[PDB]
């Protein structure tokens, strides 16, 4: 729960994240890479290093296109990845 | 004598790809409305106000927020309305935190390399912070019918004491204490119970925390960590 | 360029971003939305309708499955939509 | 006696739609490192260690900031080889501040309902920040040449003036002034001139502005906001 300077883009972000695997045996391509949101909070830009709560770690979607080799015959469905995280200011009721 | 029958169709449209030699005019007025059914769920209403050569109308609206979404609906024309002697059409279902983007163009429309484009109308959903629509599926679950009645009380000058209803949805709270800057943060877990249902935490601060705000957020495993909150202030008590 | 409480996470953000209209009478879909980031500098968590200088705007970039109609004809060509600004810390070297 | 050629493909192999009754076994090791040819380019060094049913085996690129990367090329063999008694490749571009995932797996692959995946490698590559890789030609413009010489002088308590090198790249300038908080920010234009190259910038500030650190935000319209920054520290002049 960290930001460097070298980054790239993912080591340099105020709520830096971290890419986790997803393997399949009938997937193009064959390794594909979510992304995580690893610091609960966003960090302070005084320092880099250490997370502050004034924030909130929201998760983006985008569909992308994936083949499928389903019993051989091909298959197109829309595939759920998340890009990146963004910083979001949160919702208060009252 | 014309009446609306309404479907559905995303994608390429037959006379898109067709040419035209000739091509019909345009809508000249188009509305939207935000029009809620009686039990919640919510439909957008298309209302546009209009030549003898004419076929049917197409409208897609776009929705983006935090995802992606696109639907389209093609609403055709049951006979030839010569008589200047108005529409509407009840037919996409609304998400709650979403931005549409609604156009519409006549079919067929302009063939390629000519001008004259359509004209769109924009409209901004109603969100879960408001009365409406806070008895949905989503917004209930996520917090918004739960009343955690804070009662803070300010023990000293390095601790305060915090007064909250339980809920069985959750264990684990956050809790955040902002005047100017972060001077209380702490994590908390408690079991809930049945015969006694009011917590008790006692968190350190660092500076005078008269007059702060506290600020509860849940830790609901339904919304994450971008749940809703609930307002609190810091009530000296005897 | 400021953050407001109802959303969606386009005037939540604290490098919000406003959609524009690239209208194009042979593309499909016929009307995309590009982010473009408002705010130069991040805005405070404090408020959210001023800024801040201690923080830089990066937008990110996607290829999306659109369709051109080029001489008619379907054809296949991945196109570059801005989805969204986030907010990156400086490199300061010397 | 093997040797080396391969070629480029992107998408699903011949391979991977057919199946085989008889599956030939995987890759012992594969190692890949950076390599750099002499005048830059960068490229990164495939090379993995490697039955008497076995045709060739495919090398990937996929990799992400800020974008995504995804290329693939094939690497045929000629003929068997029986002889116990390594190879390499080099046939990749390497960009500019990105991760790099490497995946190679033999042809044929596992059918269906079956175990045996690829292995995958990590490697960062670094960006132009550093000395070796500092007169690329892309960031060159964006200010790696660029010595500023940057000197503060503070006249009294609510003003610093800014003494710094001009360049021809770029007219308008901002500041940042960071000790503790934000003490001081302005924007100026200044006209670089071939005659005199040596400009004045005067910036007021709040507070007890000694021993803060000067930094300076250039807007090259090359690299938009996201511009290299020159650190500068406040020197009291005489
Ligand atoms: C309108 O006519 C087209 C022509 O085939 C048809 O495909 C479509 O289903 C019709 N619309 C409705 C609502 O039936
Ligand atoms: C959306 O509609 C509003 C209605 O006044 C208009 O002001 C705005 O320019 C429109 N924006 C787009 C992107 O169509
Ligand atoms: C908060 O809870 C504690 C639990 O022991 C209780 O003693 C205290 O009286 C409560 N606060 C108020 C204002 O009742
Ligand atoms: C590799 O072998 C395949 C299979 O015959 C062939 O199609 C391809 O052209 C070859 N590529 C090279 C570079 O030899
Ligand atoms: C990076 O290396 C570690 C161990 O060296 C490994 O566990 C991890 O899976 C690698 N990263 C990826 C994306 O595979
Ligand atoms: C900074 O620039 C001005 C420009 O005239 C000059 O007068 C001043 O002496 C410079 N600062 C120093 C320390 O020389």
């Amino acid at each position: 729960c960290r930001a460097s300077e070298d980054g790239p883009l993912n080591s340099r972000a105020i709520s830096p994240w971290r890419y986790e695997l997803d393997r399949d045996l009938n997937r193009l391509p064959q390794d594909l890479y979510h992304a995580r949101c690893l610091c609960p909070h966003c960090v302070s830009l005084q320092t880099g290093s250490h997370m502050d709560p004034r924030g909130n770690s929201e998760l983006l979607y985008h569909n992308q296109t994936v083949f499928y080799r389903r019993p051989y015959c091909l298959e197109r469905r829309l595939y759920r990845v998340s890009l990146a995280c963004v910083c979001v200011r949160p919702r208060v009721m009252g | 004598e014309p009446t609306v029958q309404c479907g559905s169709e995303t994608g390429p449209s037959p006379e898109w790809m067709l040419q035209h030699d000739l091509i019909p005019g345009d809508l000249r007025d188009l509305r939207v409305e935000p029009v809620t059914t009686s039990v919640y769920s919510i439909l957008m209403n298309v209302s546009w106000v209009l030549i003898r050569l004419l076929k049917a109308t197409k409208i897609c609206v776009t929705g983006k927020s935090n995802f992606q979404s696109y639907s389209c609906v093609r609403c055709n024309y049951t006979e030839a309305f010569q008589t200047q002697t108005t529409f509407s059409y009840i037919g996409f279902p609304v998400e709650l935190n979403t931005v549409y983007f609604i156009g519409a163009h006549n079919i067929p429309n302009a063939n390629m390399n000519e001008d004259g484009p359509s004209m769109s109308v924009n409209f901004t959903s109603p969100g879960c912070l408001d009365h409406i629509m806070k008895y949905k599926k989503k917004c209930v679950k996520a917090g918004s019918l739960w009343d955690p009645n804070i009662t803070a009380c300010k023990k000293n000058e390095e601790t305060v004491e915090v007064n909250f209803t339980t809920t069985p949805l959750g264990n684990r709270y956050m809790a955040l204490i902002q005047h100017s800057t972060i001077i209380g943060f702490s994590q908390v877990f408690e079991p809930h119970q049945k015969k006694q249902t009011r917590a008790s935490v006692v968190i350190p601060v660092t500076g005078d925390s008269e007059g702060a705000t506290v600020q509860l957020t849940p830790y609901f495993p339904t919304c994450g960590s971008d749940c809703i909150r609930h307002k609190g202030t810091v009530v000296l008590c005897p």
